[PDB]
């Protein structure tokens, strides 16, 4: 398989700040990688799939970019309705692949 | 607009099998391949099978592989997953999510139903 | 004088049964009026025999069927007055619609009443009128014949086809020239149709 | 042990090459005669299709394919005319042979014009009907006609007359002049229609396949 | 006099239509299926309507490269679903592979293939007309005439990041022609129906009077 | 009528097994042996049932690629192990050369090897159906149908990090038919034996009543 | 599509000074990019297209140079007259697609 | 020098349809090819639509495709815009702009015209 691993369980911010998460991949997975939003206690839900592009719906401030096997997901403005837990993807080839998981963290 | 539910999950002891079955409604279902997705404890996410929309291919992970089966029916707007010989890790929640190819990102997930592999 | 159409005579083609008798006798169709201001007709047929005579008892109650048609177009007028007719039988006739979406059924198959052009210019199939010649014609000219005559063999890619769905050709009076006539002379000069369908025959009761 | 020369690689468009049958062993649904099979564009240019010599501003339609004749009550005056170019845009558009030749880039023969007249029984007249050759401007009256190439055409007698243009290659007028005035009995329609039909004599040819603008 | 032959008329092989992959943005499914339509355009459709019934052999060709009109070395299949036959799911399906479907393996860097379509119908030649239902949507369909789709995909295993276009050429060989039909003067509508605008075009072009000429 | 025929009707070629050396990841071994198995499709196995006696030339294609379906040159040696010769250890074994071991070496930038096989058994013929014990493993299984083992690896000297696909296709040649056998209606259990579920599946599809018709 | 972004959505500078803008490519556009000049209430006019070169009759002041997807707009000497803002264009493929533009300040 | 006006843009009600007319003068017409340029309230600048010098290309964006209709004529120097079914998203003003090619950059630049999509 390929390895997915996320650099940090745990990130700080507050409201109206910029965070930007990474991810990288155990070999070249050329441009295909999806980033995943799991509020607590809900279905994880779809945001940015193969490198810059996001699905029909998510809001702007929403971006992410990368290529090779250095990817990142950026958050322009965090508001409150951001905590979640975050997840990268591969489906470059199957078997498809998760990240480890990464869980925001709003301080006041 | 889009109802994915499923059924069948529940507490079951080592050796069993189990029929997760999920419906579908508010969309046309024969267009759509779907798959099955299980979140351990720990919450690491990982694949469990995988079928076309018009049921021409099959992929199951290295795994699960020969342990379980997964079969739809366009008819019926239903997705069946039998399951058998139930170790311990095969505990987790279970997804019922679709897709539009084998490469694309999933967009709707199940609510999701749990399962338990205890004596 | 008379037009083979396509330089042919129908034939048989060698158990489909041949009727003969009397389904060789002529039919008188109703007399269609054309005033000055009327346009156009067509038929259609294998349709316009369905219901008639014992033709239609053959062709409603059979599986597949072979035909071939002669059909005789006069018309009546004094020699006071004027005006043209164009009459030609064009095989696989296919009409269309307007747009500001598809012909009404009464359109395609008219039946032993035929039917009036929308748009008698372009035949309402889309095609210029200035080239229908290109198919089997006679010209009416009221001021010399009053008789047009076609024998029509049968012409389609399968041997035999049914009569209720694939209406084998179509056949078209068009005053090109219209009628005019001076005060007190008969408002409308008649039009009259008569077919005699030809070796014909019938198989799968 | 073979070279290769210059040329091997290229896909040339017109080809006439040969290709691997995908289907090998397999039976296409036999012939059946169906009549009219037709070999060549070359018959469809002589055949006579309805001419559009009308084609003014305001015409409509179905009315545009007849020129009309009436009493004028002035004895010599030009009734209609119209060159004689095939390809070129014009009344001939409407013909067969007017768009056939639009798919080529360079014709030649002799060409056919047919007149019908569509007036009652009782009528009649003369028509002069003139044609010019290629170099020259239209006439201007009837005298100047009289003298080219022409035919008289009668009514009561003969009702349709054909002119054989000499030629044409790759432009020529013909122009229809009143000889008299146009004379009826008593409650009789006072005037008539003229319809024109073109076509291509048999030593027309066609050359050089291009495709067209009209579409 | 042999420019005039429907043989040569029809001869000249043309662009029947372009179709493409894209396996590389947005779109990932990496295949692609193009149902056989010798109509696509409308110049072509004009010359063919000139006859009513025809029969004629086809042969074809695949001119391939990527968005850069460059052309690595990588594999495709070109597949023949022929008429009657069930079509590809995806990428994957196991019909991609069956025993009956022909294909053709080409990689890029080869010049183009080309194939040989015999003639399909049941019927003794095609039909552009057909008039009567076949049994109003149906009114006027040719339930016969089907040619089959070509699908195409690329063996690479999985997800390129190469969009790859793909024209296809066709050319008519031993053509035969019957019953013969005038051209169409009003513009087309839609594809299947030759339904034409309310307002009608004119024939010719107008002119100033009955009389002047140029 | 030319359609029916068994020669044309076991015709034309097909996949018989994909496989796979994939020496660059968790798995470096960098060869494989690959048994050849006409049986291997469960669609190739119920057309060949058929009949129960026949003989037969086979022609085989290697179509091969990387996991990109990409093909840059490097250099692969196809070698054919004929039945009762032994099979290579590892992939510097000194089977790999000996001299009766047919091979081909082929890059993967050329179009795809190709190779014809003879008919290999003792018999007269191969037999699909053999009753009766070789000398309850042993029950119904012919020693004299092995056609030899196909073991491939990649010349290059040591580790390369490509995963090299690679596709074997089949087709019979100069096949003759001997006594014919009814189709299965059951389904497979196992490759090497006829076993049945124990749940029947009736063999048509069931309707209303004994009357009722559509 | 490609969308090109541009970092700064505006900067500032004083008569005299020396600025560069940058702008940033979805994917490789190779060199095919364009920058245009729209002032306050007018027509965007056209100054660089296809990095370097510059379009007749810009003056000199105005320069650009990049490649590939990371591109620069350098103004070697800030006038009055230079306050507008500014776009990226990407003319590589179609359709077309401009950046979100940028705004200059003259603070005094 | 070089002289480009439009015309006929102004408020308008859903569903309508309005003919943007383009006019030119100053230099040859017929070689040059032209497009439209739209600018949202947000001055986020998209295309529009594009034809060619002597009218063989023509290319719509994805989103106004089928929706809208370029035309032009050589021998009235103008450019005609027929576009209908006129959405929210509609709104913004629209430029008359000149290339010599698909990829060369716009040159110039109409004035503009505004459209506005409202009850």
């Amino acid at each position: 398989d390929i390895v997915m691993t996320q650099s940090h369980k745990f990130m700080s911010t507050s409201v109206g700040d910029r965070v930007s998460i990474t991810c990288k991949a155990s070999q070249d997975v050329n441009t295909a990688v999806a980033w995943y939003q799991q509020r607590p206690g809900q279905s994880p839900k779809l945001l940015i799939y193969s490198a810059s592009y996001r699905y029909t719906g998510v809001p702007d401030r929403f971006t992410g970019s990368g290529s090779g096997t250095d990817f990142t997901f950026t958050i322009s403005s965090v508001q409150a309705e951001d905590l979640a837990v975050y997840y990268c993807q591969q489906h470059y080839t199957t078997p498809h692949t998760f990240g480890g998981g990464t869980k925001l963290e709003i301080k006041r | 607009e889009v109802q994915l539910v499923e059924s069948g999950g529940g507490l079951v002891k080592p050796g069993g099998s189990l029929k997760l079955s999920c419906a579908a409604s508010g969309f046309a279902f024969s267009t759509y391949d779907m798959s099955w997705v299980r979140q351990t404890p720990e919450k690491r996410l990982e694949l469990v099978a995988h079928i076309s929309s018009g049921g021409g291919y099959i992929y199951y992970p290295d795994t699960v592989k020969g342990r379980f089966t997964i079969s739809r029916d366009n008819a019926k707007n239903t997705l069946y997953l039998q399951m058998s010989s139930l170790k311990s890790e095969d505990t987790a929640m279970y997804y019922c999510t679709r897709q539009k190819g084998l490469y694309y990102g999933f967009d709707y997930w199940g609510q999701g139903t749990t399962l338990t592999v205890s004596s | 004088n008379i037009v083979l159409s396509y330089g042919e005579w129908p034939e048989y083609c060698p158990k489909p049964t041949r009727p003969d008798v009397s389904v060789n006798r002529f039919y008188t169709l109703s007399t269609k009026s054309w005033k000055t201001e009327s346009t156009g007709w067509y038929w259609k047929f294998p349709d316009v025999l369905n219901d008639t005579g014992v033709f239609g008892q053959n062709a409603q109650f059979h599986y597949l069927y072979r035909s071939g048609f002669c059909m005789h177009v006069q018309c009546n007028a004094s020699k006071f007055h004027q005006g043209a007719l164009l009459v030609a039988a064009i095989p696989e006739f296919v009409i269309a619609a307007s747009s500001p979406l598809y012909p009404d059924f009464a359109h395609t198959n008219p039946g032993k009443d035929g039917q009036e052009f929308r748009d008698p210019y372009v035949l309402d199939a889309g095609i210029p009128l200035s080239q229908a010649l290109v198919f089997p014609h006679q010209w009416i000219n009221l001021r010399t014949n009053n008789c047009a005559t076609i024998i029509m063999p049968y012409v389609n890619a399968l041997p035999f086809d049914s009569a209720l769905n694939h209406s084998n050709f179509g056949l078209v009076v068009i005053p090109i020239s219209p009628l005019k006539y001076c005060n007190g002379a008969t408002t409308e000069v008649p039009v009259t149709l008569t077919i005699a369908p030809l070796n014909s025959e019938f198989s799968g009761l | 042990p073979t070279e290769l020369k210059p040329g091997t690689n290229q896909f040339l468009t017109t080809d006439d090459g040969t290709s691997p049958p995908i289907l090998p062993g397999f039976e296409p649904t036999p012939l059946i005669h169906i009549p009219g099979e037709f070999t060549s564009l070359l018959d469809l240019c002589q055949i006579e299709t309805i001419l559009e010599v009308n084609n003014t501003t305001g015409t409509i339609g179905v009315s545009r394919l007849l020129i009309p004749v009436r009493a004028q009550n002035n004895v010599d005056q030009l009734c209609a005319s119209f060159q004689v170019d095939p390809g070129r845009n014009g009344p001939w558009q409407s013909t067969m042979v007017g768009q056939i030749c639009r798919y080529y880039t360079q014709w030649s023969g002799s060409l056919k014009v047919t007149f019908m007249f569509t007036g009652s029984f009782m009528a009649t007249g003369k028509m002069l009907i003139a044609y010019t050759p290629p170099g020259s401007a239209q006439p201007a009256t009837r005298e100047a006609a009289m003298l080219g190439t022409h035919i008289v055409w009668d009514f009561g007698l003969q009702s349709s007359v054909t002119l054989v243009i000499p030629w044409i290659s790759n432009t020529g007028i013909v122009t229809i002049w009143y000889q008299t005035n146009f004379v009826v009995p008593p409650d009789t329609p006072t005037e008539a229609n003229i319809i024109a039909l073109g076509a291509a004599q048999k030593n027309f040819t066609l050359k050089l396949c291009k495709d067209t603008d009209e579409i | 006099v042999n420019e005039a032959s429907v043989e040569h008329f029809y001869s000249r092989a043309g662009l029947v239509g372009v179709v493409e992959v894209k396996d590389s943005g947005t779109s990932l499914d990496g295949y692609t299926v193009w149902p056989i339509d010798v109509m696509g355009f409308v110049q072509q459709r004009r010359k063919l309507e000139l006859s009513t019934y025809m029969r004629f052999d086809a042969e074809f060709t695949f001119v391939s490269n990527l968005s850069n009109s460059t052309t690595p070395g990588m594999l495709l299949q070109y597949m023949y679903v022929p008429p009657g036959a069930p079509k590809p799911d995806g990428r994957k399906s196991y019909q991609w592979q069956t025993a009956t479907n022909p294909s053709v393996f080409a990689k890029l860097s080869d010049p183009p293939p080309q194939v040989s379509v015999p003639f399909m119908s049941p019927a003794t030649a095609y039909q552009w007309f057909y008039d009567g239902y076949p049994t109003n949507l149906q009114y006027g369909q040719c339930p016969n005439n089907m040619m089959g789709h070509f699908a195409i995909r690329t063996v690479s295993e999985s997800t390129t990041g190469k969009n790859v276009h793909v024209r296809v050429y066709m050319r008519i060989k031993h053509v035969r022609a019957w019953v013969p039909r005038p051209l169409r003067s009003q513009a087309y509508m839609v594809k299947n129906y030759p339904t034409y605008s309310q307002t009608i075009t004119n024939t010719a072009t107008d002119r100033a009077s009955i009389t002047t000429t140029d």
